[PDB]
Formats: structure tokens, sequence, C-alpha cells
């Protein structure tokens, strides 16, 4: 979505890396390879830099039933900052990323991986006392989202329920 | 007459049962009495009965059930424009509709009881059979939680709700009507029943519900609502004054905007504040 | 003893008068009884009396008045470190302080009654002498307005306020404690009394005040507060739980954040929620 418009428009892209798995560096490099004037930064400076930002475009892992998302860790704070500054937050996700479930569940929402990425094993004896948690994903409510760009055109989160009714059958929700 | 008496009889064998379901049962039972074979005579006689019933019981649910019955008869009229086999097919469809509406409460409980977690605090305003069923199914699911009920000063029904909840071995607690803001921070979610669902998504509930929703919005507290499908009404109040005065009568009801509601648990499924408008548009009531 | 009896006597000749002013009068009157000529004996005997008085009357105003009296004695102690002429000068200064605190109510009314316009609707929660004086001065200024008072379910004092207001030939109206959100749109401003002003600017008032302030914030309604200067207390509650339990005791009081308050009408002048912190810092109480 970003590199398709760089051939006819010129803009500035800010990329916030992910603390557990710094995957934003690859995206920043791939974008700079096309001449888009990209920048890389940490999550701690999200709100500090989100006063000069004009738009936000992100990707999700799955779309829930009430229009909320299961995105990588750090997207909830991004949506909060967007809502504080009243900036539109666009979500580019195909139709196969749409799940027919509401935030029913509890605790098993996020995928927890080994704490090696957050705190290394070479710390010392403090690892027996310190409790480390490494959630990969997080929950983003629908109220902080503005638009959903899909293969069938953009739509509002308040219409995602209809897409659910259009995609899946109510008896196959539990599977 | 017989309409008043039959309504009160159905209300009295089981107190539990709501007024709108009893009204629909009375309307269908009086449908067997109909002798006229013209469609406007059936329409006017039944519409007269629904208005009289609504006069007897000033509630939004009765009017909603009456509007739904007339819309269902209008669909069964667009069947063939017959009123020769139409009355028969209509009676069968109505019986099916009544049996289907009977299971609404169980469906709502089985679908809403999953949003309650162990160790969480719930905040309810007034007594409601739907929230009671949800809580009974949650405690039936090997869950433990605490509940806070508002005393509901207009009529002391919150104490009845607390008694019925404490009877189920749950640590219930009654708070003052003016203390809804003091205990809002000690609540994880809010679940209340709705007397009637408006066109946009808001709810018409007891006088002490909109202020609680406002406090929930002020503290990012999930405000859930549980209501059946026969409570959908084609109203669109813009404020507390646009609500019809016949439903309020110290008013006895208020309107809550959909922006303060998180989700809706109905027999048709778990819905958002906007999906009800789609449903109402599909019915063309 | 004599402290309890003197407090109750001063409370009983005039009911109108608040508890903190009566407590300050009793403390100054018992100051004449003091025979010890050491400063810690005077300090401890008087501090014992203030704690006993606070035990008898569970209110934030009494504690505020006691804290202010001890701070004023500490200043009169930093006078010379004498306790030879110090007791005398202290008694004179205390008499002056009492006469000055007597006019606080009139000053607050004359300063707050100007913010009420002709034809406006006012919303009050519970009975308060300060809001009553403000309304009496406004109607004394050839003004006409309507008032809505909450019944205050914990103790039926809202009805007393409505009676005292209707006695002044004003179209008062009593609403339910759960109806604060239904009549919020029909109110132009909100004026209520404060039992105690916290360090940041919030107020400790009846249990049904924070929810009203929240509704006022949700509808951009001016929320004014009227309180005296002897009600300033060095507390900083972060939520409804940080408030001391001795003041709450179904709690009888709640805390309101300063972000929901528009202005403050005190005997020191019309102030904003932040100027009270400056005043408290200047006193070093």
């Amino acid at each position: 979505f970003l590199k398709e418009a760089a051939r006819k428009r010129k803009f500035h892209v800010i990329v916030a890396e992910c603390a557990p798995f710094c995957q934003g560096h690859e995206m920043a490099v791939n974008l700079s390879k096309a001449g888009i004037e990209t920048t890389v930064m940490t999550d701690a400076a999200i709100f500090a830099v989100m006063s000069r930002v004009n738009k936000v475009i992100i990707g999700t892992k799955t779309i829930l039933a009430n229009g909320a998302l299961r995105a990588v860790t750090g997207t909830h704070t991004l949506a909060l900052a967007a809502k504080h500054h009243s900036t539109p937050l666009i979500v580019c996700a195909p139709m196969f990323k749409l799940s027919p479930q509401f935030p029913n569940e509890e605790d098993s929402f996020h995928k927890f991986v080994a704490p090696e990425e957050v705190l290394p094993f070479t710390e010392g004896d403090i690892l027996e006392k310190v409790s480390v948690h490494c959630p990969v994903f997080d929950y983003v409510p629908p109220e902080l989202i503005t638009l959903f760009i899909s293969n069938i055109g953009g739509n509002a989160p308040s219409y995602i329920y209809r897409l659910m009714s259009e995609l899946y059958h109510p008896d196959d929700h539990v599977l | 007459k017989e309409l008043i008496e039959y309504f009160k009889s159905q209300m009295k064998e089981d107190p539990d049962m709501a007024s709108a379901v009893a009204a629909i049962r009375t309307l269908l039972e009086f449908l067997k009495r109909d002798k006229g074979e013209t469609i406007q005579g059936l329409r006017a006689n039944l519409t007269s009965a629904i208005e009289t019933l609504c006069g007897v019981d000033s509630s939004v649910a009765v009017s909603s059930g009456g509007e739904l019955f007339l819309r269902f008869i209008s669909l069964a009229s667009l069947e063939y424009s017959d009123y020769s086999k139409c009355k028969k097919i209509m009676i069968e469809r109505g019986e099916l509709f009544l049996r289907r509406i009977s299971l609404s409460r169980n469906k709502i409980a089985d679908l809403c009881h999953t949003f309650i977690k162990d160790g969480a605090t719930i905040l309810t305003h007034a007594y409601s059979r739907v929230v009671l069923r949800v809580l009974e199914a949650a405690v039936a699911a090997k869950k433990r939680f605490s509940v806070y009920v508002t005393e509901s000063q207009p009529d002391l029904s919150g104490k009845k709700m607390a008694k019925a909840l404490c009877h189920l071995n749950v640590p219930v607690t009654v708070v003052l009507d003016a203390a809804v803001g003091y205990i809002m921070e000690k609540a994880d979610l809010v679940i209340v029943g709705a007397e009637g669902v408006v066109e946009n998504g808001g709810i018409i509930n007891k006088i002490g519900t909109n202020q609680m929703a406002v406090c929930a919005k002020a503290q990012n507290k999930p405000f859930y609502v549980v209501a059946e499908s026969f409570k959908f009404v084609r109203l669109f109040p813009l404020n507390q004054q646009d609500v019809p005065d016949k439903f309020k009568y110290h008013p006895w009801v208020d309107y809550t905007a959909p922006s303060l509601i998180t989700l809706l648990f109905t027999d048709l499924g778990v819905l958002t504040p906007s999906a009800v408008s789609d449903e109402l548009i599909k019915l063309y009531l």
C-alpha cells in the first residue's frame, strides 16, 4: 500500500520498531530501497512524535467481530495516541483476516513466548525472582479505528458485523 | 372484557414472565376468537386490543410486541392477500413464533455468560430476569464473582434483585442510587437489562441507567446490555425529552445513547449498537 | 465533660450554623479555661479536645477547623516563643478570626449570586445553607429562576431544601437521585456546597455529587461550587478509596476531581480549582 503510491506521490514515512522482535527495521529498509524517505524509531517515542503526524496505516493479524483487532504488541498505544490527537488510523487487511468472534475469551488472547527476547538468560540469579512476560499480540478496540481498507473497498468498523454475516454461517462460529 | 382478564391471568400464573410475551400470547389467543372474515376488521379489532392492552400496562415492551405482531400479520397478508387460508397459516406461524420467543432468555444467557471472568465485579442497576439468568448461568459454569446492585429508589426492586442473587450463594451488595459513582471504580463490567431498543441502538431503561452509563463511559468501563428481540421499537429519541410521555409515566424511564453501550446480547446473537438498526431496517416495521 | 456539652449547646441555639464554626467557637471558649503555662500542655489539651470533638461529629469541616486552629496557634507561637503574652494576643486574634469567619457566608452569597441569570435553571444536590443564601440573594436581586433539587436518598434533606426554597416563592422541583441524568439537559448551571476542599481542588461532598459532576462534564454544563475558607483540608485523594474512612462513615461522602469543577466561590473571592492549592501552600497547614 505504501510503495504503490510512491511512484506518483512523495511523503515521509515513520516506522516504529517492535521491542520483542524488531521487525520494523526490515520494513524500513525495504521502503528506503524504493526512495520513500523512511525513518526508524522506538515505541517509547510514539506519543512524543505523534504531534506532527497526519495519517496512520497499519496491518493486523485478525479482525474480531465487533470491529476490534488482534495486532502486534504496541498497536493499542498507537491507537490511543491517534485517538488523543484525532488522527485517522487505517487498517489494511484482506478478507481472510476476519474471524467470527467477539472479545469473549480471557488471557489466551495474546501469544506468550520465551522471555529470552525481553530479558536475556545471562542476567544472573535475579531471573529466579523477577517475573518476565513477553506478549506478542495485543487487543485494539474498535472505537479507536477509523477505516478498514480491504479488497472490496474501504468500510467503517461499524459494518464489520455485516461482513461477518456475509462471510461465515452462525452455526460454524464455534467450529 | 376478556382482553384485560386474559392479560392479567397470563401475567399471574408465572410472575417471572415479562409483559410483552404475555401480551403476544393474549393477542394470539384472542386471534382464535375472531369471527370476521375481512382483513381490516381483523386488523382493527386486534389493533384496538393492542392499544387497550398498552393503556393498561405503560411499558415499552408491550408496545414493541404489539408492533411486531401487526408487522407479522402484514407479512402474512402479503402472503397471498387471501384471509381464507391466511388466518390458519398465520396461527401456525404465530405458535412457532411464540415457542421461539420462549427460548430467547436461555439463548441470551448462554451467549452472555461467557463475558464474565472469575473474580470480576459486576454492576447492575435494577432487578431483571435476563441479568439474573445470566448470573445464574455464570455461577453454574463454576465461576465466582461479586455483584453490586442499585437499590432503585423509585420502587425497591434492587433489594429484590439482591435477595434473589444472594439466594444463589453469590456475594451480592446493595448500594445507594446516589453511590453509582463511588463504586464505579470497583466494577470490572456493567450488565443491565433493556426495556426497549430504539432505532439507533440506545436503550430505554429505568430512570437510573443513563447516569450509570455516563459514569461507565467516564471510566472506560464495559457497559453491556441484555435484551430480547421482541423489545425492538422504532423510536429515535434525540434527548431525554423526545421519549414518549406515555412510556415515562417522577419519570419511570430514560433513554441511553448507543455511544455509551459496548455490546448487546440478544437472542439473535451478540451484536453491536449499530447492528440493531440493520435488523430493524430488514424487518421494515 | 464540658467540651461535648458546649459543642452541642452551640449547635443547638442556632441550627443553621455549621459544625466547624461551632467547633472553633468551643475551642476558643475552652482556651479561656486553660491553666497550664507550658506550650505543649496547651497544645496537647486542645488537640485532645479537637480529636474528641471530631469523634463526636464525623465530618470533614470539624477536622478542617481544628487543623486551622492548631496552625493559627503555631503561627502565634512563632510570634515570640513566649506563652506569657502569647495566650492573650492569641485570644484577641482568635476573636477577630471568629468575627471574620462569621461574615464568610454573606461574602460568598454576594459574590456568587451574580453568576445567576434571569430565566435560568439551577441544579442542586442536597440542602446547604450557602446555596440557600446564594439563591435568596439572587431572588432578592429581582431575578427569576427555576431550581431542581435531588431528594438525597441517604437522608431526606433534599426535600428540606426544596421546602426552604419554595418558602422563598421560587418554583422549586424535587427529582429522584437516579434522575440526575434525565434533567441534566434542562439545567443551565450547577451550584452546590462543599463539605471540604482537598489539596488539588476537588471537593468532598454528599455521595450523590460526583456522579452529577460527571454528567455536567458530559454535557458541558457549568459546575460551580460554594464553600467557606475553614473547609480547606490537606488531603489528596486519588480516587474514591483514598478518602479517609472516618469521613465516609453505605458511605456518606465522596470525592470530586477538580477537572470537573468550573469555579469556586469562597469568602476569599471567586477562585479556580487551582488557586486553592496556592492558598493552602501559603498557609503551610
